[PDB]
Protein backbone atom coordinates (compact mmCIF):
# COMPACT_ATOMS: atom_id res chain seq x y z
CA UNK A 1 0.00 0.00 0.00
CA UNK A 2 3.01 2.41 0.14
CA UNK A 3 2.91 5.14 -2.49
CA UNK A 4 6.48 4.34 -3.53
CA UNK A 5 5.26 0.92 -4.63
CA UNK A 6 2.17 2.29 -6.33
CA UNK A 7 4.44 4.66 -8.22
CA UNK A 8 7.18 2.22 -9.35
CA UNK A 9 7.13 -1.49 -10.24
CA UNK A 10 9.31 -3.99 -8.44
CA UNK A 11 12.16 -4.07 -10.95
CA UNK A 12 12.52 -0.25 -10.84
CA UNK A 13 12.56 -0.33 -7.05
CA UNK A 14 15.10 -3.15 -6.97
CA UNK A 15 17.42 -1.35 -9.36
CA UNK A 16 17.18 1.80 -7.27
CA UNK A 17 17.85 -0.06 -3.96
CA UNK A 18 20.73 -1.99 -5.51
CA UNK A 19 22.25 1.20 -6.89
CA UNK A 20 21.88 3.00 -3.55
CA UNK A 21 23.41 0.15 -1.54
CA UNK A 22 26.38 0.14 -3.89
CA UNK A 23 26.82 3.95 -3.85
CA UNK A 24 26.29 4.36 -0.06
CA UNK A 25 27.41 1.00 1.37
CA UNK A 26 27.46 2.16 4.99
CA UNK A 27 23.85 3.33 4.81
CA UNK A 28 20.63 1.37 4.52
CA UNK A 29 17.79 2.73 2.37
CA UNK A 30 14.46 3.20 4.10
CA UNK A 31 11.10 4.31 2.62
CA UNK A 32 9.05 6.21 5.26
CA UNK A 33 5.36 6.90 4.54
CA UNK A 34 2.10 7.35 6.40
CA UNK A 35 0.27 4.24 7.49
CA UNK A 36 -3.22 3.60 6.05
CA UNK A 37 -5.83 5.87 7.62
CA UNK A 38 -3.22 7.87 9.56
CA UNK A 39 -4.16 11.39 10.67
CA UNK A 40 -0.63 12.90 10.65
CA UNK A 41 1.23 15.37 8.38
CA UNK A 42 3.16 14.17 5.36
CA UNK A 43 6.95 14.16 5.22
CA UNK A 44 8.70 16.25 2.58
CA UNK A 45 10.77 13.23 1.48
CA UNK A 46 10.04 9.51 1.60
CA UNK A 47 13.50 8.03 0.75
CA UNK A 48 16.07 8.03 3.53
CA UNK A 49 19.69 6.90 3.77
CA UNK A 50 19.99 5.64 7.35
CA UNK A 51 23.25 4.96 9.20
CA UNK A 52 23.20 1.25 10.00
CA UNK A 53 24.11 1.84 13.66
CA UNK A 54 21.26 4.31 14.42
CA UNK A 55 19.10 3.00 17.22
CA UNK A 56 15.34 2.80 16.67
CA UNK A 57 14.82 5.65 19.13
CA UNK A 58 17.38 7.82 17.36
CA UNK A 59 15.57 7.17 14.09
CA UNK A 60 12.23 8.07 15.71
CA UNK A 61 13.69 11.35 16.89
CA UNK A 62 15.04 12.26 13.45
CA UNK A 63 11.80 11.42 11.61
CA UNK A 64 9.60 13.08 14.20
CA UNK A 65 11.52 16.35 13.82
CA UNK A 66 10.85 16.30 10.03
CA UNK A 67 7.09 15.82 10.50
CA UNK A 68 6.79 19.07 12.55
CA UNK A 69 4.29 17.85 15.12
CA UNK A 70 3.40 19.59 18.32
CA UNK A 71 4.71 17.73 21.37
CA UNK A 72 1.15 16.77 22.27
CA UNK A 73 0.67 14.89 18.95
CA UNK A 74 1.51 11.23 19.39
CA UNK A 75 3.52 9.27 16.82
CA UNK A 76 4.02 5.54 16.19
CA UNK A 77 6.12 3.63 13.67
CA UNK A 78 5.51 0.22 12.15
CA UNK A 79 7.61 -2.29 10.26
CA UNK A 80 5.52 -5.10 8.73
CA UNK A 81 2.53 -3.68 10.59
CA UNK A 82 4.15 -4.03 14.03
CA UNK A 83 5.91 -1.48 16.21
CA UNK A 84 9.62 -2.44 16.13
CA UNK A 85 11.53 -3.26 19.32
CA UNK A 86 13.15 -0.17 20.77
CA UNK A 87 16.35 -2.09 21.65
CA UNK A 88 17.19 -2.62 17.94
CA UNK A 89 19.30 -0.72 15.48
CA UNK A 90 18.12 0.31 12.08
CA UNK A 91 20.64 -2.02 10.52
CA UNK A 92 19.05 -4.86 12.51
CA UNK A 93 15.60 -3.88 11.31
CA UNK A 94 16.96 -3.72 7.78
CA UNK A 95 18.70 -7.08 8.12
CA UNK A 96 15.50 -8.72 9.34
CA UNK A 97 12.80 -6.89 7.38
CA UNK A 98 14.17 -5.46 4.15
CA UNK A 99 12.18 -6.34 1.05
CA UNK A 100 13.49 -7.94 -2.12
CA UNK A 101 13.87 -4.47 -3.65
CA UNK A 102 16.51 -3.78 -0.97
CA UNK A 103 14.36 -1.26 0.88
CA UNK A 104 13.15 -1.29 4.45
CA UNK A 105 9.59 0.08 4.59
CA UNK A 106 8.55 2.05 7.69
CA UNK A 107 5.01 3.36 8.17
CA UNK A 108 4.01 6.00 10.69
CA UNK A 109 0.72 6.97 12.32
CA UNK A 110 -0.92 8.96 15.07
CA UNK A 111 -2.42 5.66 16.27
CA UNK A 112 -0.69 2.87 18.10
CA UNK A 113 -2.22 0.12 15.95
CA UNK A 114 -1.32 -0.08 12.24
CA UNK A 115 -4.18 0.87 9.99
CA UNK A 116 -6.43 2.24 12.74
CA UNK B 1 15.11 13.35 -3.48
CA UNK B 2 16.98 11.31 -0.82
CA UNK B 3 17.60 12.43 2.73
CA UNK B 4 20.89 11.41 4.39
CA UNK B 5 20.35 11.10 8.17
CA UNK B 6 23.10 12.11 10.61
CA UNK B 7 24.71 9.91 13.19
CA UNK B 8 24.89 10.85 16.90
CA UNK B 9 28.18 11.76 18.55
CA UNK B 10 29.97 11.30 21.92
Amino acid sequence: KFQYKEDHPFEYRKKEGEKIRKKYPDRVPVIVEKAPKARVPDLDKRKYLVPSDLTVGQFYFLIRKRIHLRPEDALFFFVNNTIPPTSATMGQLYEDNHEEDYFLYVAYSDESVYGK
Amino acid sequence: DWENLPSPRF
